[PDB]
């Protein structure tokens, strides 16, 4: 046990800097020694950012720094660039429980330059309809913010169904990126009018619908 | 100075699980090698420690007498043997190296394995083909796209047309169901016109259950 | 990464860090680098070499001279500083170049 | 008729003195930090009396001698002396006798006349730091083991032996010529 | 070598009086304070007496009238109060290098009064006679003055050149002198003669005293 | 001015931090001076100068590692036994002997080791490999050839230090200790310096090494070559009390041989010394290594007891000294508990109590025997063993024990100028002589010649009986079938140079009979009875207040007996014809009356000389002495003569 | 009180060998140096040897260096004196002596005469002297016995059994123009006895082994 705490939400505007912390015990040993700062990425292998407090390995850009230990430690992020924002962890030696890990920040950079979502609505298949099982997948595009609520209607506002969300990460050089999934309803789907899905970005609806069509 | 896991799948709870590391590109025989996992979507927790030639290893106190570490001489790999695993031990596993003289850091990690402890069995995913509408237009985007549906171990991979296209996503992240199981859906947008010239087919690859799938997409 | 030992003179209290190497870093030499504390930026953390078996031994007995009022920590200290005492040998040494690392 | 008498018993005693009970470790023990003790050896160096020498004159006690061999009688000393103090133990045993250091040649014959128990003091000395000597002169082989100074042989010696501290008690050998 | 010589080789003491011997060594026997130099006393007829050891120690067994006494290279042996019996022969030796020599000797004689010489005769008897030869003796005893003369006389015949004479030391008490003449011949000239005669001159005879015998006379 | 450092060691490719508080630490541990230490480290030294430091110890080579067995000295607390703390010792849990006590051992042996001082100086033989400890201990010390041969050996409870230093003639000094204890208690070296390379013997547990350099290692090997294997196996698998008693009676045997007055640079001089340095630490390390609990006081007395004759012996030897173990909360313990018991009757207890009581009469009362009524308690424990003894018959082991543990305050009594016991010493020398035959001595010359506990202890050692020379020992000595005859010769030899009058200056210097003798030398028996004193010599001039002549035949000396009336001698002698001694043929052997207690009865041999003296006490001792084997009339030349308190001698001769 | 007494030698030729044994009695003899002294009849007392005891050591003079040679046997208790190569100088009474402290001659022997003349041993004669009438008988008379014509070994001439200290008197032997010697026994005894006291001198021989009593009786 007696893993370090450290905040889970983090945040910068672009082009300035962000600094995130996390608080220890006899793990930052007063004096500042041995402390290290990882980035995550999606799905990724981690990436050494900062080592020993506030040093930097060939590779790495001068954007990161460390901050002096007391008992809490500091990484700051400067100059926040598209690739920064993501899942960070600190590390450290403890005396105790040789290594202490962090709990995780996800970064995220606020300074981003708006984008519409594309939201792509599907029907279901000929397999499907001979396989008794009906899905809708709703799957949407850009957006600027990881928070975009989807509010699935038949007719007018159903609720308690199949509705199946998720907020994924980026894709490759496309921001925020897209989300997906949705409801699962029976066989009889043609005995209502139609289907759509009400994607809700900033402030503002944008409806996709499909209807049984042979 | 590559760095590769392998070795891990589904696995039942209670039983055992050997995962091995295959490192290269370094004297191996110079540096600790640590193993460290992360539960899927969660924090990162140190599981074990091993010096050179297995002189004195570290374990964590939630893994004691359950996990076990082994080595061997020159490059060769690294070795972690699971007894009695529990559902807390579903994670993605990686073994690092630690760093030189006098340091307190990890230098270079490996990609993983994931090891799903769990009473479920495997399944394996459903293909169905999310077809367009054949709508006549100038350009604009064909709702091109097939589902994989219904399956409990964690990773699928697909591709359309063993990957011969570099425009349009072809992967959505999967969605993780009340009853358990995992669907995720490929939907590369081709232009309209582009329907003769090449049909189009995802082929879908869900190794933990060894199922190879590739289904026609062309509409109705 | 190693040293050579000489004998400008730093005392017990300047001194922070001291690093002991192993059996197999520098040969078969136990050296030890005493730095001195790193607070400030007009204060230059000076480093010198000294004969680690002779750190290591006078560690040992401080803290052997302390038992009774000793930490798990110290304890644990006291158990390494030992197997690494006994992973050094003054034998084996005679005809070794008792000054491999002065560059001059 | 004889009288009876009661049976023998010890002296009568006095009872044990007062145990004191109220004293303390100070009063009981000593100032409890010590100083573990040292000496300081009073060395003295040997000098030769140069008075006491080798008798040119020429005798023999026929006896009281304790053997004869070629041209000299020898004497066992009577009473234990020193060696150092046995130069003149000799010149007033007999006339026309001295300390005598016996050679390889005499060695076995003095050796042979004596017991397994006692030892004997010799005329073999050593003044500076080599070339041991006795009163009729030449070099000596002697075993040296001790601070040297002196010499003393015993039944199965083949050399003189130095000896440790030569303050003690035995009889010496002594020689008259011809 | 070491050559002692003795000063004194003849010396005459009256009875009671001091004799003194000297001797004298070539090199110094003495060494170290001790004079390696003894007296010896030797009889007629009897081995060396041990008289003085060493320069002046007096053996026990001796009379403290012996007294040696010198150092270096002269030394001296003293009678004080000289007696009958102490005539005879005195040498002294040296000890003191390996080969010891003794001296020349001191020969002592006692200065008594004169007394008068007994002279006696005796002939062959019939157990010589019948060998071959025949004997007549003549003794002279009990004489202090030794300077005496003896001639025999063969009814009246002068026979220098075949009579002999042998005369004892001095003796041991009293200190009296004894002398014998033989007078030999063949056994055809004895009985051609009778009256054999001694005629003898001493110092203590104021005339010369002749005694005779017949042959075969009862 | 310290503060704190932060050690960080990179093994086996991971790095390991440590962190040093010197605050705080030096607060809560008295006297520990991290400086002090790190000056004596010699931290900069150079690799060369390093290695030569190293090079210039005698390093042995790596011995097998024999597998002993350490004893069980210690036992388990006994019952009820009330638990005394050495430091609050009150006068009430003097329950006499019966009741079962321990003492505390934490403060027992904070009393042992009240002194405390430096026992690795800074000198160069000792500097090159230990770091300067300074330490509770306790020390023996000593000194001979007039300073010119001193051995220190000095011990805490884990692990004692000796230490030989000897100062030759020309003015150099060689230096070589050895230090026996447990491994992990040996104390903490310096440089580059481990405990194998140094290691001597070392069993499972325990360890000896040896510490010195090569020149020294050379010129000490010349004249001592110790057996370091079978050294140090007598000090692991040995008790304490039988290890202590090795040791007496190996310094008996050296103050027999040559003795004190010269001490030889022998290997066994040198052996011995460590061997008391070990016996003083195997009791005090056997205290401190209980664990803060308690130790029997039956163990503590009979441990103590032989510790105190130890210190004892080496100082009227060597003059040594011996700060340490000492515990006056035992001394007033043993003290106290001495007050429960009459000292007159101290003989009527069982054999396990009365060597009990002397060993705490020796424990508490260790001054000179200030406090002489002890001797009238060692006296009581003689008379008793002497009355239930059969008569001209050697000692039992079990007697010859106890009469060994008794006899030790009468030795302290007879060293003093002066003693307010002076008729209870004449009893117990009395009782000695009469206890002194034929068959004890020859006993005695076997136990000497073969080396076993029976020559350890005698009371013909304190006997009045001077008539033994040469000859009259060994005639008497045991025919040596199956021993070695320069064996007996050479315990003939040691049994006559132990009763000499040199020896010590003990015998009776303090008897008022012993100044009427004149020829002193003449003496051949003393007999100290309630009024007059008897004195048998070879003498007429004894100065007496009346002169007999017993018979005896030409040549051989004459036997002269003579009494002193009140021990108080007279003019000189009787200037007469000595009387003729009163012969008894009107006796009647039976005598149920209790009529010759008080008296002496003498069996001596005209040609040879006196064979059997008897105190005759009690009932017992006439009846064993009256009718039996023991009056026999058949050789002329053997008399039986009597003694009686009247001062008149009679000669019996006669029984129906 | 010491006694020293050597062997009767008798005669040897020119060349010639004759070992002299000197036995001792009344003192240790393995303690004390031995010696062999001479004396010549006319040259005075000369030493030729001397012997350390036990040890063996000798020590001859000068001109006697390779002649003799000395032996000891201290089990036998006598001292050897051996001859070789003899001459006409060495004719002489030969000395055993006990050597004191500062080696004095402290006690003498008997002494052995030894002769080097080529003439073979002879016998004496044997003859009385009578006492003569022409003497008046008051208590002094004079007779005794006659040996001439001899070779100078011996004197054995004891007058009467050894009862005679009055008057008794040897005169010495003087060489005779043959080669032979000659002396006389005398004794003066009381005229008062004569008769009765009748018995003879004794004179023996000792080489030719001639005990001698020839009755002195007066003639008539
Ligand atoms: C040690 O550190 C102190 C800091 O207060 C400094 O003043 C001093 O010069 C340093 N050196 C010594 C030898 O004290
Ligand atoms: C420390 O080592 C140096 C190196 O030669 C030496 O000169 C010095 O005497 C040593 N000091 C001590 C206290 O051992």
């Amino acid at each position: 046990q007696s893993v370090l705490t450290q905040p889970a939400s983090v945040s910068g505007s672009l082009g300035q800097s962000v600094t995130i912390s996390c608080t220890g015990t006899s793990s930052d040993v007063g004096g500042y020694d041995y402390v290290s700062w990882y980035q995550q990425h999606p799905g990724k292998a981690l990436k050494l950012m900062i080592f020993e407090v506030n040093n930097r390995p060939s590779g790495v850009s001068t954007r990161f720094s460390g901050s002096k230990s007391g008992n809490t430690a500091s990484l700051t992020i400067s100059g926040l660039q598209a690739e920064d924002e993501a899942d960070y962890y600190c590390n450290s030696y403890s005396t105790t429980t040789t290594w202490v890990f962090g709990g995780g920040t996800s970064l995220t950079v606020l300074g981003q330059p708006k984008a519409a979502p594309s939201v792509t609505l599907f029907p279901p298949s000929s397999e499907e309809l001979q396989a008794n099982k009906a899905t809708l997948v709703c799957l949407i595009s850009d957006f600027y913010p990881g928070a975009v609520t989807v509010a699935w209607k038949a007719d007018s506002s159903p609720v308690k169904a199949g509705v199946e969300t998720t907020t994924p990460s980026k894709q490759s050089n496309n921001k925020y990126a897209a989300s997906s999934y949705l409801s699962l309803t029976p066989e009889q789907w043609k005995s209502h009018r139609s289907y759509s899905c009400q994607v809700t970005h900033e402030g503002s609806t944008v409806e996709k619908t499909v209807a049984p069509t042979e | 100075v590559q760095l590769v896991e392998s070795g891990g799948g589904l696995v039942k709870p209670g039983g055992s699980l050997r995962l091995s590391c295959a490192a290269s590109g370094f004297t191996f025989s110079t540096y600790a090698m640590d193993w460290v996992r992360q539960a899927p979507g969660k924090g990162l927790e140190w599981v074990s420690l091993i010096s050179s030639r297995s002189s004195n290893i570290y374990y964590s106190d939630s893994v004691k007498g359950r996990f076990t570490i082994s080595r061997d001489n020159a490059k060769n790999s690294l070795f972690l043997q699971m007894n009695s695993l529990r559902a807390e031990d579903t994670a993605v596993y990686y073994c690092a190296r630690e760093a030189g003289g006098f340091h307190s850091h990890f230098d270079m990690w490996g990609q993983g394995t994931l090891v799903t402890v769990s009473s479920a069995s495997t399944k394996g995913p459903s293909v169905f083909p999310l077809a367009p509408s054949s709508k006549s237009t100038s350009g604009g985007t064909a709702a091109l796209g097939c589902l994989v549906k219904d399956y409990f171990p964690e990773p699928v991979t697909v591709s359309w047309n063993s990957g011969a296209l570099t425009s349009g996503v072809h992967t959505f992240p999967a969605v993780l169901q009340s009853s358990g199981l995992y669907s995720l859906s490929s939907v590369v947008t081709v232009p309209s016109s582009s329907l003769g010239t090449q049909t189009y087919i995802c082929n879908v690859n869900h190794k933990p259950s060894n199922t190879k799938v590739d289904k026609k997409v062309e509409p109705k | 990464p190693c040293c050579h030992v000489t004998q400008h003179l730093l005392a017990l209290e300047n001194i922070s860090d001291i690093y002991l190497v192993s059996n197999q870093t520098c040969d078969g030499f136990s050296l030890a680098s005493l730095n001195s504390p790193k607070n400030g930026s007009n204060q230059l953390v000076i480093s010198r070499c000294a004969n680690g078996l002779n750190v290591v031994s006078f560690f040992i007995s401080i803290l052997k001279r302390s038992s009774s009022a000793l930490t798990g920590h110290l304890r644990e200290l006291l158990t390494t500083l030992e197997t690494l005492y006994g992973s050094f040998s003054v034998e084996d040494l005679f005809g070794a170049n008792l000054n491999r690392y002065a560059w001059h | 008729t004889w009288v009876p008498k009661p049976n023998v018993e010890v002296w009568p005693v006095d009872p044990p003195p007062p145990v004191n009970f109220n004293k303390t470790a100070e009063q009981e023990y000593g100032d409890k930090e010590v100083k573990l003790p040292h000496w300081t050896p009073t060395l003295h160096t040997f000098q030769v009396p140069q008075n006491y020498t080798k008798a040119n004159c020429t005798y023999c006690n026929t006896r009281e001698y304790t053997f004869s061999y070629k041209g000299c009688c020898f004497y066992f000393t009577k009473k234990k002396h020193t060696w150092n103090g046995c130069f003149q133990a000799c010149a007033e045993l007999y006339p026309c006798t001295y300390f005598y250091g016996p050679t390889p040649d005499i060695l076995p014959v003095v050796t042979r006349n004596l017991n397994a128990i006692e030892s004997l003091w010799v005329g073999v000395y050593r003044v500076g730091e080599g070339n041991w000597t006795s009163l009729d002169g030449g070099t000596f082989k002697v075993y040296q083991i001790f601070g040297s100074h002196c010499t003393y042989v015993s039944k199965f010696s083949t050399v003189p032996v130095s000896h440790h501290e030569c303050s003690f008690l035995k009889p010496c050998l002594c020689v008259s010529q011809r | 070598d070491i050559v002692l010589t003795q000063s004194p080789a003849s010396l005459a003491v009256s009875l009671g009086q001091r004799a003194t011997i000297s001797c004298r060594a070539s090199k110094s026997v003495s060494t170290s304070g001790y004079s390696y130099m003894h007296w010896y006393q030797q009889k007629p007829g009897q081995p060396p007496k041990l008289l003085i050891y060493l320069a002046s120690n007096l053996e026990s067994g001796v009379p403290a009238r012996f007294s040696g006494s010198g150092s270096g290279t002269d030394f001296t042996l003293n009678i004080h109060p000289v007696e009958e019996e102490d005539a005879a022969t005195y040498y002294c030796l040296h000890s003191r290098d390996l080969p010891p020599t003794f001296g020349g000797g001191t020969k002592l004689e006692i200065k008594r009064t004169v007394a008068a010489p007994s002279v006696f005769i005796f002939p062959p008897s019939d157990e010589q006679l019948k060998s071959g030869t025949a004997s007549v003796v003549c003794l002279l005893n009990n004489f202090y003055p030794r300077e005496a003369k003896v001639q025999w006389k063969v009814d009246n015949a002068l026979q220098s050149g075949n009579s002999q004479e042998s005369v004892t030391e001095q003796d041991s008490k009293d200190s009296t002198y004894s002398l014998s003449s033989t007078l030999t011949l063949s056994k055809a000239d004895y009985e051609k003669h009778k009256v054999y005669a001694c005629e003898v001159t001493h110092q203590g005879l104021s005339s010369p005293v002749t005694k005779s015998f017949n042959r075969g006379e009862c | 001015s310290l503060s704190e450092v932060k050690l960080h060691l990179d093994i086996e490719g991971h790095a390991s931090h440590y962190t040093i508080p010197w605050t705080e630490l030096m607060a809560k541990v008295p006297g520990l001076s991290p400086e002090a230490l790190w000056r004596e480290a010699n931290v900069t030294e150079d690799l060369a100068s390093m290695l030569n430091r190293y090079k210039l110890i005698y390093k042995t080579s790596g011995t097998l590692g024999i597998a002993l067995a350490e004893p069980v000295d210690i036992p388990a607390v006994s019952e009820g036994s009330m638990q005394v703390d050495a430091s609050k010792v009150h006068p009430g849990v003097i329950s006499g002997l019966n009741s079962p006590a321990c003492m505390l051992s934490a403060p027992l042996e904070k009393q042992l080791f009240y002194y405390i001082g430096t026992m690795l100086p800074n000198t160069r033989p000792h500097s090159y490999v230990f770091y300067q400890l300074r330490c509770h201990l306790s020390y023996v010390a000593l000194s001979i050839n007039g300073d010119k041969f001193q051995y220190t050996g000095a011990m805490t409870s884990k692990f004692l230090m000796g230490t030989y230093k000897r100062v030759t003639e020309k003015g150099d000094e060689h230096v070589l200790s050895l230090v026996f204890g447990k491994t992990k208690d040996l104390p903490d070296l310096r440089g580059p310096f481990s405990y194998p390379s140094l290691t001597s013997a070392q069993s499972g547990d325990y360890s000896l090494v040896i510490v010195t350099t090569f020149v020294h290692y050379a010129n000490f090997h010349n004249y001592f070559v110790p057996n370091l294997k079978d050294m140090f196996s007598r000090a692991v698998t040995m008790t304490a009390a039988s290890y202590a008693r090795y040791v007496l009676q190996k310094l008996v045997l050296l103050e027999m041989k040559g003795g004190c007055r010269e001490p030889e640079l022998d290997t066994e001089t040198l052996t011995t010394m460590f061997e008391v340095s070990v016996a003083f630490f195997k009791v005090g390390h056997a205290v401190g290594e209980t664990g803060n609990g308690c130790v029997d006081l039956r163990w503590l007395a009979k441990s103590f007891f032989e510790l105190t004759v130890l210190k004892d012996i080496i100082g009227i030897c060597y003059g040594a000294t011996v700060k340490g173990m000492q515990s006056y909360g035992l001394e007033r313990l043993a003290a106290m508990l001495m007050a429960t018991v009459k000292m007159e009757e101290l003989g009527h207890l069982t054999t396990e109590k009365q060597e009990y009581a002397l060993r705490l009469a020796t424990v508490g009362y260790p001054k000179a025997g200030v406090y002489s009524g002890l001797i009238g308690g060692a006296t009581s424990v003689l008379l008793s063993a002497y009355n239930r003894h059969p008569l001209f018959q050697p000692l039992h082991t079990v007697m010859r024990e106890t009469l060994f543990i008794g006899s030790h305050v009468v030795l302290r009594e007879l060293r003093l100028n002066v003693t307010t016991q002076g008729p209870n010493l004449a009893l117990y020398q009395l009782l000695s002589t009469a206890l002194c035959s034929a068959l004890e001595i020859g006993e005695v010359l076997r136990g000497l010649a073969l080396g076993t506990e029976s020559g350890l202890f005698s009371p013909c050692y304190l006997s009045l009986r001077f008539d033994l020379t040469r000859d009259k020992l060994l005639s008497m000595a045991p025919q040596e079938a199956t021993l070695d005859q320069a064996a007996v010769s050479n315990a003939v030899d040691g049994f006559l140079g132990r009763l000499s009058l040199e020896r010590e200056d003990r015998d009776a210097w303090h008897l008022p009979a012993y100044k009427c003798v004149d020829r002193l030398d003449k003496v051949l028996m003393i007999i100290p009875l309630i009024n007059v004193t008897f004195i048998i010599s070879s003498d007429r001039e004894v100065r007496g207040s009346a002169l007999y002549e017993a018979s005896t035949t030409y040549l051989s000396s004459s036997l002269f007996l003579s009494p002193v009336i009140m021990n108080k001698c007279s003019q000189g002698a009787v200037a007469g014809e000595p009387r003729q001694i009163p012969k008894i043929q009107n006796f009647t052997r039976t005598q149920k009356s209790c009529i010759f207690c008080g008296f002496a009865l003498l069996s001596y041999d005209e040609k040879e000389g006196l064979e059997t003296t008897t105190y005759i006490t009690s009932q017992e001792v006439q009846n064993s002495i009256l009718s039996s084997n023991y009056f026999d009339f058949d050789n002329l030349h053997v008399h039986y003569l009597l003694l009686t308190t009247n001062g008149t001698v009679m000669e019996i001769a006669g029984l129906y």
